């Protein structure tokens, strides 16, 4: 298998675009981005942190809203995430002009996907680089992951990035089906906390979430990360030096 | 509706009619009606109201355009040329504005007249275009003289509306007079200029 | 770019590096050596000191056509209506080999003919074949090229 | 050897646009310029010393125009650089035509990123060689970096082109968050000496610059050039002094 | 290898369009050209003198009347310098038609540039191998030189094709910016005297000028033409003794 | 609105109105409808004000790049034709004029009428297009030779504009005589022009 | 292997596109045509030894009206001359409907120029493969040839094809611009005997001029040739001695 | 060659387009196909013999009538020939659309000449395999061979296909200018009886005629084909002996 | 380094002279660098 991968209108004989496969290890080439589904809303969480320091981490974003009750992360190149979420952003407020319900999560992230299989069609068209995980609350928490093959996963706790191996084995063991808003926020802080493999600021994360009771999207401040921030802390500590 | 335009000797002064009605409502409320194209450029339009108020957009923005793109000012000459072509453009829709370009450029002082349909003519003394336009040309030459100020010709100008506005349908007191030095782009309105009426009697 | 094929020449070419200068005395060697290409060398080999005057030898100029000629014609039994400068102008973007060939192919016309004396009409016709087959501009009239 | 770059809808296996990281490659091959952020405006800076002089002084000349309020800079292809410039002009010249509001420089380097990106997905055209640095102050001061792929980072300070990485050093060290306009421009003037690893005179560089203050876009002249050189090289002697 | 270099769309491992730098030295194949800028105007020179005497001593032309104050000289193939002259002396008229203003001896060249820019980006196409200087009069002399790749330079004195080599020297201890109008002509042809090496005649080199006071492209007759030759001549004949 | 156009030995003349009426309306006293083709070409135009402009202002454009492609001046012949087959491409963006182009060329003398409906007709040394058309023929075939020069040229081109002006109520004053005498492009403009119909008085 | 002529959207790094020499190489592999140009008027010659006897030997046509007063010939593919005869023939009469004058011997052979790199400069479509001359008066007595690349040469004197090289010495020698129509086509006569090194038949030459007095395209009748044949063979014979 | 012989797109350092070579090759594998022209109309004889016994011999026809006075015969793919020469018959009723007048023979080979010659230009579409003759009368016959190029040669004894040599050196040594209708009509039976080397049935062959007298195409009826055969077979058996 | 000394040396015989001049140094700069390395290439055109 060497040349099966110089087209995406060519399928390798195991039977897989290895073309599609090597746009997801385009994905792989972000920073860690979690987000995890608690009973009480949906909170996500992406590293905003990047480069030297000469960059400022806060106006960086890898974490946007989408609609007035969805949010998207990213993981994979900033260029590609433009273009995607612009779409994302677009699509979801046209439902709300020829139906006027706010879009489904569901629906939000099956229409994504389906423009990111368009284009992976063609030989004119280069799939998409990036990955998004689409948050929101329609009646119910929802955590999907988009794919740049475009394909959409429920999830419940869910990576993108480098960090995907690293939330896989944490998640296997201490994921809880059943949280309550805080407990959750904790744990969705120490995953990210294993994959950088170092202590949050909240000066370097950006978290956004959707809860239940409210629907709307709402940005959390510095001043009010830090509780969850220490006691995060504290155990990714605790995990890397036993 | 009219518009008068003179050139003077260290300047350009237009003025436009106000407080009317258009459609069935008091024209003047607080209107624009002179428009800022540059700093040192306007445009005054006697016709459709609202279609000079959407056209004000893309010139103004236009002028902006070939001054950042050409590191070089807008020319008087350039902006109504220009004019000609998005007036040829818009000749099916209510877009009729008999519309005068002026202001100060490199090559001296002067105002433009642009014809409906586009088509530009350098006048370098007066000019009106307007219904209101013979009753103007009487006011405008028994004062106007080749050199004139810029604070002469303010007074002038409100004048002669105001002789249009009783030769037209309608139009109040307070107008619009814009004047343009290459030291200044005052726009006087309607509270500066009723008190230049107010020496011109009822 | 071929896994066994590279370190199997590189050991060579290191050994011949050691005893160039690489310890070992020169010896009074006087290298002299010879490349096709320039380009293909690994740095070590390509430096000055490894050889210290590195010379271009083209391939010849006008003047260089006529000096090679001169030579050959010596020997071989001379235009009888000489004049080296034509056949020069020609034969311009060749090779020194290609001057060696245009005589050879000159002494052999005259074999075929039965002459067996090379002359001007010899020289000419056999500079007229060999470049035939370097230049690609002959045949063929159609039918649908005409 | 490979051949994942020979055609931008080809991925490599390694996760990454061959095609983009040689027009990241291709920036570098001209010249420098530099982007400085202070509290108090956001100042561009750009070689001028580019040529030879039976050229012009008033050759390229990079920090073009965009509005009354923005200045943008270019390293790369000059040629691909009045393109993206063209329609930097028209995407904020629209932004006051559809809404009367002044460009927002956040969203400038947005449409930006995305128009760089529309040249990177298709694949019967090549990506911009060409990094833009938009900056500009529609009511604060930033800097962005906009990338070959398209891609938005904001900077307090970075460099683009074969300076890039000596300025991004000198910026880790000397640059600072209490920088005030007076200073800003000497040490501008410190970090592009660093860049050709020589001295400063009016005519070698071009500056322009968006103040706080006024909120216009202003030209640095040759004249205005003169006492912000003079303190500057002060720094250049001793730093390229060992 | 070399390249990396079957398509335009291609960037080297360098970050060097390889087809467009390929092309540059097409230019060099063809004509040579001489353009000279002093301020008094700006006097340019064309190579008339091509091929065999079996060709009529004009040969299409080679200095085109663009607008009615710009004029360009060509260098590299005529074949390219049809289509690439066809739009452009379409564009200053259509500056004329919307403006009804003088084209910028600066517009104007970047609009030439625009068209071998299209011609880089899109790989259904070839880059035009070919190059025009661009000389007019706006209300000052301007020299530009327009580049295959779409690059623009503002030059003051310059040779392109052939003469490149050998007039980048000449011109260094030569050329002045206090020179006369009679004086910048006349070492215009000594200029293209040395491209060819060679002695002049007259009635096979093609010279046209923009004057400031005259603003009107005219034409130097081969009858009027000839005393400039002369001093030309003696000043060649000094360069070619060595 | 009217035009008149005579063939000299050495020039051609032709004459506008250079003010037009319509009602009160005065779209200028400085309006030209005195198009300036090329070096010794003109075009004089009768009917609408704005549709002779801005089509006007594309042929001058053509002159120059056809000139430029050619490399040689432009027939008369050229720019009648390629007025004609615009207008009739352009009949979805009609233009409601009435053209005559004429002026010296390599061919020599003649001038056409172009119908604002397209279609280039030929006339040998007389020609008049209007409203006036009917009186203007015969006042200005009385002191007609083909050898007519220029000077007795321009005064004869004023009787025929003359004659259509007084009786109408549309026109009275206004008037440009241009001339193009292989030497010069004059325009006489109301003023001097004012002068040739004063020596025949009121 | 090269690359450079494997499509046309390429050059090499000498900077020549090996392809669109080698659509001239497509002239010269068929068959003579040749345009004397005198001062009173133009002679155009063309082959019509094409083919057998199986053929008609009076095959039509290589000389081709493009309307009454300019004319041209070809060497190179006849399918490509056809076609490119027939564009030739819309392009003037599109002269005539628009601007009412004859068309002129520079402005048809510009408008080809144009015609020709349409496709040059497109991959999509391959280049002619065909050369065309172009005689006519339009007052002036005027011949030009047209590269397959595009191209535009005015000649005293030019032939093309297979011949082409012979003829270009022959004029060389005798060629001159003062001598008659008689003198001038029996010497072309000559020349189009060594083209196909044999002597010449009134029933085997096509023949076709513009003259001065008429300015009107007229074709050669068989019995009317046949003198100036005649008194060729003799001068042909001496030079076959050779 | 071996490499620039995969595309229609390429040249050769030849100068020949080897596409349109093999193109024509495809042509020699078909069947053979003769025309011949006399004074007094023109006669096509086309193969029709069915390569197994399983065929319907009926249809497997060449000749194709294409007006109402011109017919014509293929050697090539049948699929291309099909849809080519249903094309010829639209060419010569828009013919009588715009003119109401019959097509000249002459005018409707240019223009079919012209419909191969866009397939070949365009380097999307393969050039067609097909070469017709085409044998029609508009008022004396004329006999025309269209290359796969587009290429036009006029014939008055052709064939085309496998037996295309020996019909050529059947014609040079028999075919007269002072033969009747009759007595070519019996030298076209035996220059197919050549060919396919065996003496033949009208099972196997069609012929269709244009006559001058006539102006019309007829086809002859196996009724008719008989006495042509009888007087054929003769003369057949004879240049099988040797 | 050496390789520049070896040279200048060449062309101090070829002048005939023993004793190595400041002249001969500079020729020998020009000689070997340039047949080692060429040194520029031309961004400026293709670049800003």
């Amino acid at each position: 298998q060497m040349g099966y991968d110089r087209a995406i209108t060519v399928f390798s004989p195991d039977g897989r675009l290895f073309q599609v496969e090597y746009a997801r290890e385009a994905v792989k080439r972000g920073a860690t981005a979690i987000g995890i589904k608690c009973k009480e809303g949906v909170i996500l969480i992406a590293d905003k942190r990047v480069g030297s320091k000469l960059l400022e981490a806060d106006t960086i974003e890898k974490i946007y809203k989408i609609d007035e009750h969805i949010c998207a992360a990213t993981s994979g190149l900033v260029a590609d995430a433009r273009v995607l979420i612009d779409r994302a952003r677009i699509e979801a407020q046209i439902n709300r002009l020829t139906y006027d319900e706010p879009i489904t999560v569901k629906e939000l992230a099956k229409k994504i996907c389906d423009f990111k299989q368009q284009y992976t069609q063609y030989g004119g068209v280069r799939p998409f680089g990036v990955s998004l995980l689409i948050a929101g609350v329609d009646e119910v928490p929802k955590l999907y992951e988009t794919d740049p093959s475009g394909a959409l996963l429920e999830y419940k706790a869910t990576a993108i990035g480098m960090g995907r191996n690293a939330v896989t084995e944490f998640f296997e063991k201490e994921y809880r089906d059943d949280l309550s808003f805080d407990d959750a926020m904790v744990l969705g802080l120490v995953a990210m906390g294993l994959s950088i493999e170092s202590e949050l600021v909240p000066e370097n994360i950006e978290v956004g979430y959707v809860k239940v009771d409210d629907r709307t999207f709402k940005e959390v401040s510095p001043e009010e990360l830090k509780p969850y921030v220490e006691r995060a802390n504290e155990r990714i500590r605790e995990l890397l030096k036993k | 509706t009219t518009t008068v335009g003179l050139v003077c000797k260290d300047g350009v002064v237009m003025a436009t009619e106000k407080r009317a009605t258009m459609g069935n409502f008091i024209a003047s409320k607080a209107a624009k009606k002179i428009y800022q194209i540059a700093d040192r450029m306007a445009m005054t339009t006697a016709g459709s109201v609202g279609d000079a108020q959407f056209l004000a957009r893309i010139i103004k923005i236009e002028a902006n355009l070939y001054e950042i793109r050409r590191e070089r000012k807008p020319t008087v000459r350039a902006i109504a040329t220009l004019t000609s072509n998005l007036l040829n453009s818009y000749r099916y829709f209510p877009y009729l504005v008999q519309l005068l370009i002026g202001g100060i450029d490199s090559e001296g002082k002067s105002i433009y007249s642009i014809d409906p349909i586009g088509g530009a003519i350098e006048e370098k003394d007066i000019v009106a275009t307007g219904s209101g336009s013979l009753t103007a040309y009487g006011v405008l030459e028994d004062r106007f003289t080749p050199e004139i100020g810029v604070d002469e010709a303010v007074e002038l100008a409100v004048r002669a509306i105001y002789s249009a506005m009783k030769r037209d349908s309608a139009s109040g007191d307070g107008i619009d007079v814009v004047k343009i030095t290459e030291d200044e782009f005052y726009q006087y309105s309607p509270e500066e200029v009723e008190q230049i009426l107010a020496k011109f009697r009822k | 770019s071929d896994t066994s094929g590279d370190r199997e020449v590189q050991r060579t070419m290191m050994q011949l590096l050691a005893e160039l200068d690489g310890f070992d005395p020169r010896g009074d060697v006087k290298v002299i050596g010879a490349t096709n290409r320039i380009d293909i060398l690994d740095p070590a080999i390509l430096r000055p000191g490894r050889f210290d005057r590195i010379i271009e030898v083209p391939l010849p100029t006008f003047e260089g056509r006529i000096q090679i000629f001169k030579i050959h014609t010596r020997k071989m039994k001379l235009a009888e209506d000489v004049d080296f400068k034509e056949l020069a102008r020609i034969t311009e973007g060749a090779s020194g080999a290609d001057i060696k060939a245009i005589c050879t192919e000159a002494g052999m016309f005259a074999i075929r003919e039965e002459r067996a004396k090379v002359t001007m009409l010899d020289f000419t016709k056999a500079i007229e074949k060999v470049l035939k087959k370097t230049t690609p501009i002959p045949d063929l009239k159609g039918v649908m090229f005409v």
